[PDB]
């Protein structure tokens, strides 16, 4: 499958999934195309902060489906 | 009672620990005097505040006033511990149990008062403030818990709404929460009580997990090493920078209300209740971030003077911290002496 | 003069506080007679329940750690005090211990019974893990306890009783004199009436060990009669008994053995260390002490010492503590601390208990 990440930049990140890739996993693919720490990382679907131990199969993320991002800054 | 002065040996005593254990030892001797009644009814709200060298000053005073109605080598032995008295961040267990039994108290406060409509009305702030990837909240919130569910959703605005805020601030570039992940580790303590720490039977909490925050010490001028008093939680509460986001747009579309500090109190002080209820911060890890001067601005052109959860008495929660810390430094006495009988086996 | 009472789930150790050793011992049971005509001339505790438990119809209250009948657990006690101890309750402070994870209901009940049915002057609750530490003279360490109807894994930082990483397994002497039984019964002695249960439970605590490698004792009982031993009857018969010895305690890290999915001892308190934070792994990894009868096979703590290296890291420091008196370790424990100066000032007293009632155990005993 599919789906698409969203940047608060409104970027269209296009990371190719099978639904048992884990919010880790894509978070990591995440990481190879764009270069962004996973733990900088914050997924959104459906209004809720997915949880990285958990699968697309389990928040019923499907094919063109999009998730948000939203990176974490702790500078201070 | 011969048990303060066993109490008073502990190596770990803190400030905390002093306040709530010569506070005790002065109640019981002089005590019911309503002379008396002045003075701890004022020391109960220094502590509270975590004034604790005015509070210090005082109590060694008060024996000092007072030296004829108590015992010498308790008033002296406190007098000499004093002096060397420290706090530190990652260990203020006393404290971390009174504020998280403050927190019981102030939401039972904010339930006998509120009738939840400042937080139907707050609905329509948060929609209008929220990113589009944060859930319209459509409910109407009839229990302090949907109340509850609500306010801390505010979350959601972070790393993106509440960023413009968070650049005003002198204090936050002071926080020192270590970038690690250390993960979640199982507990069935409550609030900000730490997971492996003693705790009352009555007092114990559902075992669930935990997440396990370290200090960066390497900051310049860090935030526990200004205010060691504070317990060591989460750092600087950015969350915070989130509701002001929210409640800026509400005091906006509420300002020719009558009665709005007193339903903006009541929602910041059930963020500080939920806050240290929830493990996630520290009173202190709130307020000081609230009370800054630029965010104090908003409050006090709209004429709205935060209580900041400052309630009329602490004392329930203050004499049950009490307990707590004379169970533990008379635990570590006990602990002493038993190894150094076991040290005599050989 | 402080009194001492180890509440276990098969059988109770009492005595005062500055000795060595509970003065009595005795089983954990209530008999109430079966039928009335036996009460012409009204129920019983311990030993004298045991004898007469053809008569009797016998309760036990503690089965598995926590007290479940008060009426049971009151007789239990008043026996206690006025027979065993030969005492008068209202004279002497009492230090109870408690099972690990006891509900706070219970300890309420405890601390209403000591102080309204028998007006004790003092009293205090311990949990039975604790104390074991403590005669090893250790605040910190995991404390394996094994006993009749319980086996507990308790972690203990500074004192404090991890209630987080408390694990309990519901196996432990009983199960293992019935496995015996069991064993011995398959090579054709005959072990079922109670009677023949009382005795095959004295061959478990003479005969039995726990191999270090069972594949090698297994295949040394079947190259040899090196490992068996016999044994003498009531009656005057001398039975064999060869890998049944190691193959009794060996239920505990192997529990399948009985026929129960349930992870073993090792595995257990690799599971309660896992449960804890990271930072304090090594203390529990280099104080694990044993504690309860269940623990007294030969060679327990080598092969514990075995199964926790193996499952640990490779640079983990593993030590198993087994003191040789771990039988009464709670007892001692308890008896160490009573003793104390120190605790002098830890006793809640009928004074407090008046002012507060049974809630007073919650801050006075934690
Ligand atoms: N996966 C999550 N799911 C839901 N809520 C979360 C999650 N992670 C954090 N929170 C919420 O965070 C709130 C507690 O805040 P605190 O962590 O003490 O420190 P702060 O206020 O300065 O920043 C919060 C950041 O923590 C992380 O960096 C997130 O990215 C946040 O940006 C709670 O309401 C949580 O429900
Ligand atoms: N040398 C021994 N070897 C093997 N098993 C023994 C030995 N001595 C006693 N046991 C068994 O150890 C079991 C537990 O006795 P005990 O330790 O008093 O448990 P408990 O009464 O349930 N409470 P606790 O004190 O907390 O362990 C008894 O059931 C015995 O059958």
């Amino acid at each position: 499958m599919q789906i698409f990440v969203k940047t608060l930049t409104g970027k269209t990140i296009t990371l190719e999934v099978e639904p048992s890739d884990t919010i880790e996993n894509v978070k990591a693919k995440i990481q190879d195309k764009e270069g962004i720490p996973p733990d900088q990382q914050r997924l959104i679907f459906a209004g809720k902060q997915l949880e990285d131990g958990r699968t697309l199969s389990d928040y019923n993320i499907q094919k063109e489906s999009t998730l948000h991002l939203v990176l974490r800054l702790r500078g201070g | 009672e011969l048990s303060i002065s066993l109490s008073l040996d502990s190596p770990k005593l803190d400030e905390s620990d002093f306040i709530l254990l010569s506070v005790k030892y002065l109640e019981k001797s002089l005590g019911k005097k309503k002379e008396f009644s002045g003075f701890f009814e004022d020391i109960e709200k220094l502590y509270f505040k975590q004034n604790y060298k005015e509070a210090i000053e005082k109590i060694l005073d008060f024996c000092k006033k007072n030296e004829s109605l108590l015992s010498e080598q308790v008033v002296q032995r406190l007098a000499e511990v004093a002096p060397r008295l420290k706090s530190n961040p990652k260990d203020n267990e006393s404290r971390r149990l009174y504020e998280t039994l403050y927190a019981d108290h102030l939401e039972s406060v904010i339930k006998q008062e509120s009738d939840l409509s400042v937080f139907n009305e707050l609905r329509d702030s948060y929609n209008a403030v929220k990113p589009e990837y944060a859930v319209t909240h459509e409910t109407e919130i009839k229990t302090l818990d949907e109340a509850k569910q609500f306010i801390l959703s505010f979350v959601m605005l972070n790393d993106n709404v509440e960023l413009p805020l968070k650049a005003q601030s002198e204090r936050y570039p002071k926080k020192d929460r270590s970038r690690e992940e250390l993960g979640n580790t199982p507990s069935a303590n409550p609030g900000i009580m730490k997971p492996n720490s003693p705790n009352f039977t009555d007092n114990l909490v559902p075992v669930r997990d935990v997440p396990k925050i370290a200090i960066n010490e390497k900051v310049a001028g860090g935030y526990s090493k200004t205010k060691p008093t504070t317990p060591f939680v989460a750092s600087l509460s950015g969350t915070t920078y989130s509701l002001m986001v929210v409640l800026t747009d509400y005091i906006e579309k509420h300002k020719t209300d009558k009665d709005i500090e007193k339903k903006v109190n009541q929602i910041i002080n059930l963020w500080i209740s939920s806050y240290i209820k929830e493990g996630y911060h520290s009173y202190s890890e709130v307020v000081d971030v609230l009370t800054e001067p630029f965010l104090q601005s908003i409050f006090d052109k709209a004429n709205i003077k935060l209580n900041y959860g400052v309630l009329d008495d602490t004392h329930a929660e203050f004499r049950k911290a009490q307990d707590y810390v004379f169970g533990l430094t008379i635990q570590s006495a006990m602990h002493h002496e038993l190894q150094e009988r076991f040290k005599n086996k050989e | 003069a402080a009194l001492v009472i180890d509440n276990g789930s098969g059988m109770c150790k009492a005595g005062f506080a500055g000795d060595d050793a509970p003065r009595a011992v005795f089983p954990s049971i209530v008999g109430r007679p079966r039928h009335q005509g036996v009460m012409v001339g009204d129920s019983y505790v311990g030993d004298e329940a045991q004898s007469k438990r053809g008569i009797l119809t016998l309760k036990y209250p503690i089965e598995h750690g926590i007290v479940t009948n008060w009426d049971d657990m009151e007789k239990i006690w008043h026996h206690t005090f006025y027979n065993e101890l030969r005492v008068a309750p209202e004279e002497h402070p009492v230090l109870l211990t408690e099972a690990p994870l006891n509900p706070k209901a219970n300890r309420e009940k405890m601390t209403q019974i000591m102080f309204e049915t028998f007006n004790t002057p003092a009293m205090y609750v311990a949990i039975q893990a604790v104390l074991s530490l403590y005669a090893s003279g250790r605040t910190t360490g995991i404390v394996m306890d094994s006993g009749d109807g319980v086996t507990h894994t308790v972690p203990i930082y500074e004192g404090y009783a991890l209630p987080h990483a408390i694990l309990r397994l519901d196996l432990a002497g009983r199960d293992l004199t019935d496995y015996l039984m069991k064993i011995l019964t398959e090579r054709g002695y005959s072990f079922t009436t109670t009677a023949e249960r009382e005795i095959v439970r004295d061959i478990k605590e003479k005969l039995c060990y726990v191999a270090l490698d069972f594949e090698q004792e297994m295949a040394t009982a079947a190259s040899s009669s090196s490992l068996e031993k016999s044994y003498e009857l009531p009656d005057g018969q001398v039975i064999t008994i060869g890998n049944e010895r190691f193959r009794c305690p060996e239920a505990l890290f192997q529990p399948s053995f009985l026929g129960m999915e349930s992870c073993g001892i090792h595995e257990t308190t690799f599971n309660s260390i896992m449960k804890c934070d990271v930072d304090i792994r090594k203390d529990l990894y280099a104080n694990t002490v044993l504690s309860g009868g269940t623990t007294m096979y030969p060679g327990i703590a080598d092969r514990m010492q075995k199964e926790i290296t193996a499952l640990a890291p490779s640079t983990m420091k593993i030590k198993i503590i087994a003191p040789p008196e771990r039988k009464y370790s709670v007892w001692i424990g308890g008896s160490i601390l009573a003793s104390l100066s120190t605790f002098q000032q830890m006793w809640i007293s009928k004074q407090e208990y008046d002012e507060s009632g049974p809630s007073i155990v919650h801050r006075k005993c934690f």
